[PDB]
């Protein structure tokens, strides 16, 4: 697993590795990470797959009921959604969720969001086991409101040395785009980010 | 178990001027069953006395040790060993197993016969040299004899001031024990006569 | 050490005796040359020479 | 530690010790291992002090709650199997409990239970409960007779109890003795068990063993 | 069940004559990894009360809103104390205690160590402890976490006994702070440089300086350690 | 994991005399090997010349002073002001006690106080529940250091008239007020030096007809 | 227990504590931590006491034996690297933390030994259970040389941060200052706190105040004519 | 474990073994001894482990005897005795445990007196008046302690004796069919058939 | 102990009980019931884990005797074996297990046979000629099924069960201290006090 | 502990820090784990501190006699001894070495031993255990062929991003520069590179 996202100057942009293990086989190496709770907030998951799917449902329940009574809810608000529900299945359940939105106000913002359950916002979140390889790398190399395929191609070369290092992640490196003009698909093959 | 807690033993001493003190009680149980109410646990070894304490067979196996030694000195350097001597030649012995350790804890008890001294030393299980030249105790009621004694020790004691409070002392102790008393023994060491009295005090 | 109690004269005098037997016995080793005396008390036979 | 009781003609001699230990260390030399369950009947503590010393205070107080209600007194046998029920309860919600209920009324006559931790209840003529319990039966069935007369039995609740008190471990401390009359117990206090060592050594020819 | 996941170390803290100072290290640690950087700690309650809070960042974050709510229940009704003698550090104390006493019968405690500190409207300070053992007692300077056996000592040389704060200054008392923290930097492994100075003053209220580092640095004879041989 | 006793250390003792009670401990608490505060009374008055003092883990003994002093309001108001005994205030503290016996507490509790005659009087509880009257009793973690020192001067345990060898037994002398000041602060200097859990200060708490009255003696800093 | 090792500028001081625990209970108020290698190469020892001692004696026999067969003076390295080889054979079954410091020829030096077999150098170190209180009053006071009388200042005031905070840590305070060609002093009871008071009465007893059961005379000395 | 038990005689030893032998949950025989004459005035008995017992008793009859026909005289008991405290003493120490509980009485016929000695196993000596070990001893101890005076004739000896084995078959939860009873005396090392 | 026996002959069951309790370190009491009636021709002789027997058994005697009462109608001791096997096989599901092994003895009134029903802890009834519990139960099978014949009166059934009792004192390693013989006749229940 | 070694093109420049803790608690914050067990053949040590110390006195012992009989053993000649001491004492010996040294003809070369004992020759490796955060940086940033120069720069950065993450990293850097020329310690405190 090696999900991450990244701010800048119009929004975030969300990405991950698709490779999906039970034990030493791959299950599934096409398995999407990238789930829409909300239209406008997005997720990450990992950790046991079980375990935020689940987690996942419920967030989708209290969002959807929070936008036909009360308007579309902030991306402050689903990460608190998220939060307090990893607070009651901390030692029952585990989960890692990097919680990722477009807000029409503050443009977008990432919150990470361990196990335990606690917040921080942070201009950019790594998590999975593919993230204590790439750490050095990230920090280095960063620099806020950066132009948008300057984006690109960070949690590329990014998602490359997680890919590269950790044997956990792999498949198609996918991104979700959350932007002003919507929610735009990016898909980057193996044979393109091993170059690049 | 705990291998001390077996049968019990205490061993109390203090230091007087011109004098030293011992003392011990006799009981020697297994576990709950009192066994003997009878039961030497101090042995004199020349003009030096050796308090053995812990484990019930490990006084004897431990003290007929020293006989052989003892034995090995007077027989060679043509005198009777000196305080200071045994105290070391005790921690020696106690180390020479440190795997599969013995579980006793001696006091050395003396007085020097080349200069006139006090000499009183202490150990435990592994051993090591344990100094004072106010009082050592061992067994276990030793918690109960460290306070005892200190409230009623006084630097410099008399004679049979002395044996006042060493038999007040483990009395005391030993009835608020379990696996120690049944009878006391006394000895006052002075540099000419020791003397032997048991001491009347609680059975039960 | 073992039996707790004064060793007989005669166990003790046969003990060394066999140590000089052994060298004469082998090994190509020369004997000790001392010849012993043993004054002793014992309980069985009082005084032994 | 021992609670012993034998029924006799003239009712039941109960008598206990009074070193109650914990650890190697011992706490108190003054507990009393009696139980006044009400006046007519006396509740021996053994086994765990905590345990065994509280539930027989509220079967006191279940006791004057059957004697008012019934406008009768609470039978020995009614007593017992109340006490019974409820440690059956916590058999295995991990606690103790041996006591001997010894009363004596006017239409049951003397009888002693046994009731245990585990629920079971067994009636008897003597019981002996305790970590001094196989040094105290013996010296108690070599001296018992049925018949026997009030001041012989006295000295028999003694006797055993020193005998326990000399060997075991945790035996000592003081001893009480109580005589369970139909008209209630009569507390005949306190001795030492150490200044009662020399009396009888002397009186008996007994401990020919302790040096002295 | 209750294992920490995510730990906070240091605050400390100590008596003056016009009030307390309060100060914790930032860092937001994952054991060995440092994974969160810039962790807020010295949780404003009142004004006249900072506490402190550290161990798991999880149990903190939902105890400070039970902090907050305790603030918004006093100022309900009540125009003379709403906001006027509402609060005393000594109120907010009992009440974090207890709550922590009851968790720890469930056996989920909420894994933390807590200082409140502050100064009444007796004008007497107050610094009292409370942590998931639960004991509960007053201290005129305290430590908690890793510098509950490191920096406790350094402070002993100020604070010697009982008499000794109406001597001790607010200028005496920022020093000894900075002092512990360039030592607490050097010998733990959890701690960092980024910490935060609180002074609570009853004179001058909740004084925040915020983002400190250490200071005067030694690091000259580390050039001169050679081999083993 | 979590397993929720320790211990804080201190040491209690407590002495019942003629027409006084004296109930001490030191206001020493720890953590292990680090001095977490020199000053912290744990010997609390609570109403009616009781005092209270439970020592041992120190949350635990914070617990059950804080439903003791709450007993000792409802008792007063539904029974309009009534003064509670030491017989009626030790069966109270005995159901606290026992009621959590599979969340215990795991502290050793003692009061102290006067009775009814005119005498002190001083009950001591074990752990779990159950509790007996004493005349001298200790507790804490230099309880076995404080105890055989204090029946040998109070009762006089194996003592004996001098120059009689054993034949006369020794008269158990009267207790002043001012004679139990002196073994406290005798045994509390024995207590210092042997055993490295009591230290910094001492307070006795003398309980008489007349009031309360604290006394504070300095121990050694370390 | 803190033992503190600190160099400076002409030398290497030493400081212990004189309070020796075993468990709750202290066992000694006296005895000494600090032992001899060698005459002029000091080392304290810290952990289980047993295990200082013997393994102080043991080397200690060995370094005096080389120290002849040299002819020469001893040297820290000497004593340092026999220590590291015998406690590595029982793998750390023995517990020992001493600091070795001494001074020779070729200049001051101060090592720490940890007890499997790890070993490391700074110009302040300390080891113990009282040992992080010591390190705090270290690391802010110290610099870069130091004369002697600061140096025994310094290395006092650590004991006692120690003493005052770490209840296993107390009594007297000894030192032994180290100081390259000139001979080795030791200071013991250079400053001595945790003085006991006076008792509030005495207790001595008169005669026959306990009883006695039977008389005998246990006679010590040698079989004579009779 | 199962009976063994001692009382010294005036100038006597008495000592008792059980017949019952059980191995596994059955009876298996129950006519068995459980000593084994060391030398014609020590006898010693035994209980503790399965088949250490049988193995090391036969071990202490060779080594005594070895050692009574080199000097042509018999060992005291009280030497005797520390020959079986050394070996245990070493057993406790060393990779496999033996686990033998012995009493050892002797008539001495050079100090012209009786001899009884309890060597457990740990392996620790005491001289005593009465003895035991296991199960049986908790009962017996201080029924023994009653009853006895310092001097008792050989036939007061046996009918003490057979008070406690009366005693026991009562209390004891086990079954052992009654003692072999043997006297060990000045006038040599006999059995007595009556039960 | 463990030992309840039955022999159904062909007018009468017998079941027997051990008189010791023990319990602890000791023989408590070596005379003591070991068994209730339910029923005026329905007995029940119990053994097992302590302190669930004493429980179980006034239990059941409630309860039969509420219907019997009730209805005004004795149970048949098919009935009866039913009602305590539906108990003990609920036991096991539940909370609180009950180990305990029941023999119920009856003579049935409705068919004028004797019946005698063997219920092992688990829950499973069988009915049988004879039947035993415990490790002690199994020694008695082996003399039952030689020396049995269903032509049996009162006094052959009887000089069986004597070499049953005499077997368990030889070959048994535990006391058990004699039993009690009660008899489930065609006139009641009887006790009888052969040994 | 984080331990590397970089080759450049005239020769090899071996890099390790100096905090070394032991728990929570750091024992020396001045610590020395780079170590001459020859004279042109320098290892940096990290794992168990007991059990490098031990290894490393065992290797200076075979190699100094190797000198004295043979002439001068190869970079390749001491890595071997490291391992066969690993490899044989591999169910109880928790070490990972890094022995990089400057043979005459070939220059610099690294060889790293892993906890299980085998020769890996490599152009830079890492290991300790804050050296598992910097395998990215490490990897995309390195230009195979390097000067003097750029490689204390590349190191110094590299170390910095390993000391951010990893709270048993932190102190001054020490640097051994093995050369033809000699051998040169360089030695950076923490202000000189945490502004960069």
């Amino acid at each position: 697993t090696s999900i991450m996202a990244v701010t800048f100057k119009d929004g975030v942009i969300l990405g991950a590795d698709s490779r999906t293990t039970t034990g030493a086989y791959i299950a599934n190496r096409v398995t999407d990470k990238l789930t829409r709770v909300h239209d406008k907030i997005w997720c990450c998951r990992s950790g046991s797959a079980a375990d935020t799917q689940a987690i996942a449902d419920i967030v989708q329940y209290h969002l959807e009921l929070y936008t036909s009574q009360y308007g579309t809810p902030s991306t402050e608000t689903a990460a608190s959604v998220f939060k307090e529900l990893c607070y009651e299945n901390k030692d029952n359940l585990t989960a890692g969720i990097i919680v990722a939105g477009y807000d029409d106000k503050n443009k977008g913002e990432v919150y990470t969001i361990p196990l335990g359950g606690s917040v921080h916002k942070l201009p950019y979140a790594i998590a999975g086991s593919g993230s204590t390889f790439i750490y050095g790398y990230c920090d280095k190399n960063f620099r806020e409101n950066m132009s948008k395929e300057e984006t690109v191609d960070f949690i590329k070369h990014s998602l490359s040395q997680a890919i590269k290092w950790d044997g956990s992640s792999g498949g198609v490196i996918r991104m979700v785009v959350l932007t002003a003009a919507g929610v735009e698909r990016l898909i980057f093959y193996p044979d393109e980010y091993e170059q690049l | 178990s705990d291998p001390s807690s077996i049968n019990g033993g205490i061993v109390v001493a203090m230091t007087g001027k011109d004098c030293v003190a011992i003392a011990c009680d006799l009981r020697l149980g297994s576990q709950s069953l009192g066994v003997s109410n009878k039961f030497e646990k101090i042995f004199h070894y020349g003009h030096v006395f050796l308090g053995i304490t812990g484990l019930a067979t490990d006084v004897t196996t431990l003290n007929e040790m020293f006989r052989y030694k003892t034995n090995l000195y007077k027989l060679k350097e043509e005198r009777a060993i000196e305080p200071e001597t045994f105290t070391q030649l005790v921690s020696s012995s106690l180390y020479e197993r440190r795997f599969g350790p013995y579980f006793v804890g001696p006091v050395v008890a003396g007085i020097n016969s080349k200069s006139g001294k006090p000499f009183i030393a202490g150990f435990d299980l592994i051993g090591c040299i344990d100094e004072a030249k106010d009082f050592i105790v061992s067994g276990t009621a030793s918690d109960q004899l460290f306070g005892m004694c200190e409230s009623l020790y006084e630097p410099n004691l008399e004679p049979e001031d002395l044996f006042e409070t060493i038999s007040q002392a483990l009395l005391n102790a030993a009835d608020r024990d379990a696996l120690s008393g049944w009878g006391a023994v006394v000895y006052i060491i002075k540099k000419d006569e020791v003397v032997k009295r048991y001491l009347k005090m609680r059975q039960d | 050490k073992t039996y707790n109690e004064d060793i007989p004269v005669e166990i003790l005098v046969r003990r060394l005796s066999d140590i000089k037997q052994g060298y004469t016995q082998h090994g190509g080793l020369r004997p000790f040359g001392v010849s012993f005396i043993y004054a002793g008390y014992d309980d069985r036979y009082g005084y032994q020479l | 530690t021992t609670t012993l009781a034998f029924r006799f003609q003239g009712g039941i001699i109960v008598a206990v010790d009074s070193r109650a230990t914990a650890g190697n260390w011992v706490a108190s030399q003054t507990v009393k291992k009696v139980i006044e369950i009400n006046p007519f009947l006396l509740g021996t503590m053994a086994g765990g002090a905590a345990d065994c010393q509280f539930w027989e205070t509220w079967l006191g107080s279940q006791c004057r709650l059957h004697e008012l209600r019934e406008k009768e007194r609470i039978s020995v046998a009614a007593a017992s199997k109340i006490l019974s029920n409820l440690v059956y309860q916590y058999k295995g919600a991990g606690l103790s409990m041996g006591t001997m209920i010894c009363g004596y009324t006017r239409k049951e006559g003397p009888t002693i239970y046994y009731v245990d931790s585990d629920g079971t209840r067994l009636k008897g003529d003597i019981f002996c409960v305790g970590s001094g319990q196989t040094f105290a039966y013996g010296v108690l069935d070599s001296n018992y007779k049925w018949d026997l007369s009030v001041e012989d039995a006295l000295y028999l609740g003694k006797r055993s109890i020193l005998a326990a008190a000399h060997r075991d471990a945790y035996s000592g401390g003081s001893v009480n003795l109580y005589h369970v009359t139909e008209d209630g117990w009569i507390y005949h206090g306190n001795h030492d068990v150490g200044e009662l060592f020399w009396k009888v050594k002397e009186e008996e020819g007994s401990f020919n063993n302790v040096i002295g | 069940t209750q294992q920490p996941i995510v730990t906070g170390t240091s605050v400390i803290s100590m008596k003056y004559d016009n009030g307390v100072i309060i100060a914790a290290d930032n860092l937001g640690s994952y054991g060995s990894l440092l994974r969160f950087n810039g962790v807020e700690r010295l949780i404003p309650v009142g004004d006249n009360t900072v506490v402190g809070i550290s161990g798991d960042i999880s149990d903190m974050q939902h105890i400070e809103r039970l902090l907050k709510d305790l603030v918004t229940e006093n100022a309900y009704d009540n125009p003379l104390a709403d906001a006027e003698e509402a609060l005393e550090p000594s109120y907010i104390f009992e009440y974090l205690a207890t709550v922590m006493y009851q968790r720890r019968s469930k056996m989920n405690p909420l894994w933390n160590a807590i200082i409140v500190a502050g100064v009444q409207s007796n004008g007497d300070q107050f610094l009292r402890y409370v942590n998931l053992l639960g004991v509960t007692y007053s201290s005129p300077t305290l430590a908690t976490g890793f510098g509950a056996h490191m920096a406790n000592p350094l402070l002993r040389k100020v604070v010697d006994r009982e008499s000794d704060i109406p001597k001790t200054t607010v200028q005496v008392a920022e020093e000894a702070i900075v002092n512990a923290m360039r030592v607490l930097y050097y010998r733990d492994a959890r701690s960092s440089r980024n910490f935060s100075l609180a002074i609570i003053d009853k004179n001058t209220g909740l004084t925040f300086k915020k983002n400190l580092q250490v200071e005067n640095m030694k690091w000259d004879f580390a050039k001169d350690i050679k081999g083993y041989g | 994991q979590f397993n929720p006793y320790g211990d804080n250390g201190g040491t209690i003792l407590g002495i019942a005399g003629e027409d006084f009670a004296v109930l001490a401990g030191d206001t020493r608490n720890i953590t292990d090997y680090s001095i977490n505060s020199r000053y912290e009374p744990k010997v609390f008055d609570c109403g009616d010349n009781i005092v209270m003092s439970a020592n041992g883990f120190a949350a635990d003994g914070d617990a059950l002073v804080k439903r003791f002093k709450n007993s000792v309001k409802w008792y007063h108001f539904d029974h309009n002001d009534k003064k509670l005994s030491i017989n009626s205030a030790a069966r109270n503290i005995q159901h606290l006690l026992y009621g959590k016996r599979f969340f215990p507490y795991y502290v050793h509790t003692i009061i102290a106080g006067l009775d009814e005659d005119g005498k002190g009087a001083v009950y001591s509880f074990d752990p779990v529940g159950s509790y007996e009257r004493e005349q001298c009793r200790a507790g804490g973690a230099a309880a076995s250091l404080i105890m055989p020192f204090l029946d040998n001067q109070v009762n006089f345990k194996n003592q004996y008239e001098p120059g009689t060898n054993g034949k006369v037994k020794k008269p158990l002398k009267y207790l002043s007020v001012e004679e139990v000041i002196k073994l406290v602060r005798d045994s509390f200097t024995s207590a210092t030096e042997r055993h490295i859990q009591v230290g910094d200060g001492l307070e006795i708490l003398i309980v008489t007809k007349d009031g309360v009255r604290k006394e504070f003696y300095e121990l050694k800093r370390d | 227990t803190t033992i503190v090792g600190v160099k400076f500028n002409n030398g290497v001081v030493i400081a212990a504590d004189t309070r020796s625990t075993q468990g709750p209970i202290v066992a000694d108020k006296n005895c000494a931590k600090l032992h001899r290698i060698s005459p002029k190469i000091w080392c304290a020892g810290a952990g289980t006491a047993a295990d200082t001692e013997a393994v102080t004696q043991l080397i200690g026999s060995n370094i005096e034996l080389h120290s002849l067969y040299t002819s020469r003076e001893p040297r820290v390295v000497s004593a340092l690297q026999m220590l590291k080889q015998h406690l590595f054979k029982y793998q750390g079954h023995i517990g020992a933390y001493l600091i070795v410091a001494g001074v020779d020829p070729t200049g001051s030096h101060l090592f720490s030994i940890h007890a499997h077999g790890s070993t490391d150098v700074g110009y302040y170190l300390s080891l113990g259970s009282g040992s992080l209180a010591a390190m705090a009053v270290l690391e802010s006071h110290w610099k870069q040389d130091l004369t002697k009388e600061e140096a025994i200042k310094l290395a006092s005031d650590a004991i006692q941060a120690g003493i005052w905070n770490d209840l296993g840590s107390g009594s007297n305070v000894d030192v032994c200052v180290m100081e390259i060609g000139k001979d080795a002093e030791y200071l013991r009871n250079y400053l001595t706190p945790n003085v006991r008071e006076e008792k509030q009465k005495s207790y001595k007893f008169p005669r026959g105040t306990t009883a006695v059961l039977k008389e005998s005379i246990v006679n010590i000395c040698d079989i004579q004519e009779e | 474990m199962d009976i063994i038990l001692g009382i010294r005689v005036q100038d006597s030893v008495i000592l008792a073994s059980s017949k019952a032998v059980t191995r596994g949950i059955s009876v298996l025989k129950d006519s068995d001894d459980k000593t084994r004459q060391l030398s014609p005035h020590t006898l010693m008995s035994f209980a503790g482990e399965a088949g250490d017992t049988v193995q090391f008793a036969e071990y202490i009859q060779a080594n005594i005897q070895l050692y009574s026909i080199r000097e042509d005289y018999e060992l005291s008991p009280q030497a005797v005795s520390s020959f079986v405290r050394q070996e245990l003493a070493k057993s406790i120490r060393s990779r496999r445990p033996y686990q033998v509980n012995v009493l050892i009485g002797g008539y001495d016929k050079k100090k012209n007196k009786p001899e009884l000695y309890q060597i457990d196993y740990l392996g620790t000596k005491v001289e005593l008046p009465y003895g035991a070990h296991g199960y049986s001893g908790f009962y017996t101890f201080s029924l023994l302690d009653h009853h006895y005076r310092p001097d008792m004739t050989t036939e007061e000896g046996l009918d003490l004796l057979k008070l406690c084995v009366q005693e026991l078959e009562k209390r004891m939860p086990m079954d052992f069919k009654g003692v072999i009873v043997k006297i060990v005396d000045k006038d040599g090392i006999r059995q007595v058939d009556d039960f």
